[PDB]
């Protein structure tokens, strides 16, 4: 018996067909992001974050070629 | 070693020195003796690898 | 050809009804006649963009109705009205325009989700395009529950005045001549499943020695309606059949085939296999397909049943070797819009054409033959026909054969099968009475 | 068309009318909006269709008006559609909603407290880069040495991504600093003083952190670069149209009339065409690559001009031999230089063995004589053999 708490979101497929007993599962690979972010920065975006919280900080990114 | 890693790549692919330049300038201190020199020369002989960040 | 003069429209109404996924107009027009040489004719104008897609025409008078020659012809485009009973040069006289169209209009939202309803946008003229001077003209918009405006002018007239179940406006005196003046876009909520075919081909075979004739169609089904968003889900659809009730919604899934009376051997089968989800009732076959037809998906299949061939083919009366076969020229689903049907009717092996007649004017027709089983000789004549835009409730027509098919050719099959077993026969006694001893 | 928002109190819009009315000179029709004078919410959508071509933002506060104007989503959504977008800081006026959705794009601004420093005197009363440090040809390109100047300004740490179109950069010794003891933001040459942003979907954007620099008292330094940077954050300086990718034998047939196959010559040419805003011009340039490409790609084959129209120039690549590995091969052009407007033109075509016509005839080869005629001599002695059988008697 498994729970909602369980199967984590799918953020790189989403599914455009399943049968009517639920046998054959056909997905699609959305296509990646026109702003070069990956597309589960795009998922947690959409979604559960941050309560209207926010945290400004020197980002530690490195350095641009 | 704990450098960044873009420049070991830039500097091993193109042979030239990494150059390091000391700034000690300040505000109150009025201008054509403030510090913009290049002090310092290193060299690398490493060995890279691939999958470059290019 | 622009038309002179001689026609002047007392009264003009234009009642678009938009219920049934195509539009249809009912102008009723009260015409006046000027003092010149009395001419006998009317031309109805057509915008180019909708006389591509024109499927009925036709006219009454307001009187007592019989009908009129009513002649549609083949950058705004005409059709003809010839009247009987050449007109005085000063009389009023009363005519009624019937038109049936394929467009319905764009969702105008595109993706929507399956429970909800669904709006859409159609265009058309506000001032009616008359190739004559106009004295009064009223516009009607009957049709669906709700109807609002898109981009409204400026003007307090030209504007719809909202009445139930209906939208009533107009320019409604003095438009002069042809008036592209403004072009109207209305969005109105349309909760039939708007299925329409790309292509039918339907093919019905003729058959002296079995006396039946037998149907067989070929449907390329799309659904326009609006796009879902988010995708299908089974979860949403399986809910939202559980929860109550089917309203009307916009998804396909089930088709109630209307066919010719006594039907007796149906099927259903799609391109991969057959499907086993369909109820053939008494007159009624009901058909579910594999996938719920959504908006903007495609579904090719094909029925077929059969029919015994007394109720369509009638031996004529001058020579008892000539027979007249009135066939149906559309079966389907009662909400469907044809934009392609090729009519391949199939007389039998020694059958001759003598004349063709059809109601509906066609765009091609032409005499083939088509070797079936056991066509040793030229094969069965294929007549097929090629209607470009119908609709199901509207193409009410059957198309008269009249050919001959005499008995010498009657029981050439037999004669012709006994001649293959014949020669494969005396062929066993050639390679039997020869001597090959070494 | 294009829209303009602004607050007054802070930066009114009067002084920057030198170049609003620039745009009034172009066929631009704009549409203001003020913070402080309206209250009503941007239709920027009626259902599902985009109303404005263009954004600029004005600098402002983002408090509460500016999140009720236009959010992080609905601007994410309007990128995404080629909504064209400019958008200014500084340290005076650090918008909340502009900074998280340039924080999503991978440009980084300095927050309300930090302010940009540079020493050595330039100016000394306001801050000012020379046009040494302008990074980026296809925007702007200096003829001379001149000046820009930059009243007070924050800088930008860069994401490495690969849309990121960096335009002009700090001074090389200039820092961050804050009233609070906080960290120091940039380091010298690291911080972008401008930055250009294009999307996928060829949508631009310019960030642009001083307000001091598109004002109406500064036309004797940046005046050009402003009109071009406005020339190239809309889709008019630089933009890329390919036309014609088309590939065929050697020949001069084509794959319908015969399909490719292994160890073949064929010929690809693809043109190119940019945009000044008023004229589509041939497009001269090096750079261009083919490749015939699996998994992995068998050519990277440089494209030399070969041809031009009046507003077209192709490419040629040469006639060059198919791999003698069979498969689905495809043909590649990814035009993608940053500055200047990407483009792919991609074409999957099956390349098939040889057929078992197709090989080298047996007669043709030289190895193959001595079968050849050994197979006739047994042939013959063989006709020899049931004639002479025959004919005797025994
Ligand atoms: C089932 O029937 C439908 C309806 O006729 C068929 O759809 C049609 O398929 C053809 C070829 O796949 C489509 O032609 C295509 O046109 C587009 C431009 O419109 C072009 O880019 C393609 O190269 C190709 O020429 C046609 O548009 C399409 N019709 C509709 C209304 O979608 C379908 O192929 C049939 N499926 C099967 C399995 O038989
Ligand atoms: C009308 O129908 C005829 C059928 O006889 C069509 O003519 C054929 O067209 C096909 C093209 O798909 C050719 O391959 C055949 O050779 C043609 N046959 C003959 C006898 O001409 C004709 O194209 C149709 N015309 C229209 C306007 O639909
Ligand atoms: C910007 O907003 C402030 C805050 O409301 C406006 O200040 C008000 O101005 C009106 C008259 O213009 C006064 O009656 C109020 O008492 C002021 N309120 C405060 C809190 O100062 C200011 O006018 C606005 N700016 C503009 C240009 O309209
Ligand atoms: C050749 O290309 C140039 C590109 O600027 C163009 O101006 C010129 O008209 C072209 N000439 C011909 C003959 O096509």
């Amino acid at each position: 018996m498994i729970t909602p708490l369980d199967v984590p979101p799918l953020d790189y497929f989403d599914e455009v067909f399943t049968s009517e007993n639920w046998m054959v599962r056909i997905y699609q690979l959305k296509k990646d992001d026109a702003q070069g972010r990956t597309l589960r920065d795009v998922g947690e975006l959409t979604r559960s974050s941050t309560k209207t919280r926010r945290s400004i900080k020197r980002p530690e990114l490195g350095l641009r070629v | 070693a704990k450098l960044d890693a873009a420049l070991l790549q830039e500097a091993s692919r193109s042979p030239e020195p990494i150059k390091a330049t000391l700034i000690l300038a300040s505000s109150t201190a009025k201008p054509k003796e403030n510090l913009f020199r290049e002090i310092l020369q290193l060299n690398l002989n490493f060995d890279v690898d691939h999958s470059d960040s290019d | 050809y622009e038309p002179p003069a001689t026609w002047e429209n007392v009264d003009y109404k234009r009642t678009i009804d938009v219920s049934n996924a195509y539009i249809s107009e009912t102008i009723e027009i009260t015409i006046k006649n000027i003092a010149s040489e009395p001419a006998t004719e009317y031309f109805t104008a057509f915008e180019s963009g909708i006389f591509s897609k024109v499927s009925f025409f036709s006219a009454y008078f307001t009187n007592e109705a019989t009908f009129l020659n009513s002649q549609l012809l083949a950058e705004i485009r005409y059709g003809i009205i010839q009247f009987p009973n050449a007109i005085s040069p000063q009389e009023e006289v009363s005519l009624v325009i019937k038109s049936f169209y394929n467009t319905v209009g764009i969702p105008y939202p595109e993706h929507v989700g399956m429970s909800e309803e669904q709006h859409l946008l159609w265009e058309t003229n506000r001032l009616p395009l008359s190739a004559y001077d106009t004295k009064k003209a009223s516009f009607t918009l009957i049709g669906s529950s709700s109807f609002e405006e898109y981009h409204p002018p400026n003007d307090e007239s030209l504007l719809g005045k909202a009445n139930g179940n209906s939208f009533e406006f107009g320019p409604w005196e003095d438009i002069p001549r042809f008036s592209s003046n403004e072009t109207l876009a209305i969005v109105y909520s349309h909760n039939a499943p708007l299925n329409q075919v790309v292509n039918l081909r339907r093919d019905i075979w003729l058959s002296h020695w079995a006396s039946t004739i037998q149907f067989e169609e070929y449907y390329e089904l799309t659904n326009k309606a609006a796009k879902l968003s988010k995708g299908f889900s089974r979860l949403e659809l399986m809910k939202q059949i559980q929860t109550q009730n089917m309203r009307q919604t916009h998804f396909v899934t089930v088709l109630d085939m209307l066919l010719p009376e006594g039907a007796t051997d149906h099927y259903f089968t799609d391109l991969v296999g057959l499907v086993s989800t369909s109820h053939a009732e008494r007159d009624h076959f009901f058909i579910r397909p594999r996938f719920p037809i959504f908006g903007g998906w495609n579904y090719n299949f094909t029925v077929g049943w059969t029919n015994k061939l007394s109720d369509f083919l009638h031996v004529s009366s001058g020579s008892d070797e000539k027979f007249v076969a009135s066939i149906p020229i559309l079966n389907g689903p009662p909400d469907t819009v044809y934009d392609n049907v090729e009519l391949s009717v199939f007389l039998p092996e020694g059958a001759e054409i003598f004349d063709i007649d059809s109601p509906v004017p066609f765009t091609n027709v032409s005499i083939e033959t088509q070797k079936s089983y056991f066509d040793l000789n030229k094969g069965h004549v294929k007549l097929t026909f090629s209607y470009r835009n119908l609709i199901s409730q509207v193409a009410n027509g059957q198309v008269l054969i009249k050919y001959d098919y005499p008995k010498s050719s009657f029981f050439k099959k037999p004669l012709s099968i006994a001649c293959y077993i014949f020669t494969a026969l005396m062929g066993v006694f050639v390679l039997k009475t020869l001597n090959m001893n070494v | 068309r294009t829209l303009v928002l602004y607050d007054q109190s802070t930066e009114p819009l009067e002084e920057y009318s030198v170049y609003l009315k620039d745009l009034e000179q172009r066929n631009y029709k704009l549409e203001y909006l003020d913070i402080n004078s309206t209250s009503t919410t941007v239709d920027l959508y009626d259902k599902e269709q985009r109303l404005f071509d263009n954004i600029i933002v004005f600098p402002t506060k983002g408090g509460k008006n500016l999140a009720r104007q236009i959010p992080v989503k609905q601007l994410i959504k309007f990128f995404e559609n080629e909504g064209n977008i400019l958008c200014m800081s500084s340290p005076g006026a650090v918008p909340n909603t502009i900074r998280l959705f340039l924080n999503e794009l991978g440009i980084y601004p300095s927050p309300k407290g930090h302010v940009i420093r540079d020493y050595f005197s330039p100016s000394s009363e306001e801050l000012v880069v020379s046009s040494n440090h302008l990074l980026n040809k296809y925007v702007y390109n200096a003829r001379k040495s001149e000046d820009f100047v930059f009243g007070e300004s924050s800088a930008a740490l860069l994401e490495n991504r690969e849309q990121i179109v960096p335009i002009l950069n700090a001074p090389r010794t200039s820092f961050t600093e804050s009233k609070g003891k906080c960290n120091s933001w940039t380091s010298g040459s690291q911080g972008f003083l401008v930055v250009g942003f294009q999307n996928l979907n060829n949508a631009r954007l310019v960030w642009i952190g001083s307000s001091d620099f598109l004002k109406n008292k500064n036309q004797d330094s940046n005046q050009e670069f402003a009109k071009e940077l406005l020339k190239w954050t809309f889709n008019e300086k630089s933009v890329i149209k390919s036309v014609h990718a088309v590939h065929s034998h050697a020949d001069g047939t084509s794959y319908d009339e015969e399909p490719y196959k292994i160890k073949d010559k064929v010929i690809y040419s693809v043109g190119f065409s940019e945009w000044n805003g008023e004229e589509w011009l041939p497009h001269i340039a090096d750079d261009i690559q083919f490749e015939l490409r699996q998994v992995d790609p068998y050519y990277r084959l440089t494209l030399s001009p070969s041809g031009n129209d009046s507003e077209t120039q192709y490419y040629t690549t040469g006639e060059f031999i198919l791999p003698d590995r069979h498969g689905v091969f495809t043909f590649l052009t990814d035009y993608r230089k940053i500055g200047l407007s990407f483009t792919t033109d991609k074409d999957v075509k099956a390349i098939r063995h040889l057929a078992n016509d197709e090989y080298p005839r047996s007669w043709e080869i030289s190895n193959s004589w001595v079968y050849i005629s050994a197979i006739c001599g047994v042939i013959v002695a063989w006709i020899f053999f049931v004639v002479s059988f025959v004919t005797t008697s025994s």
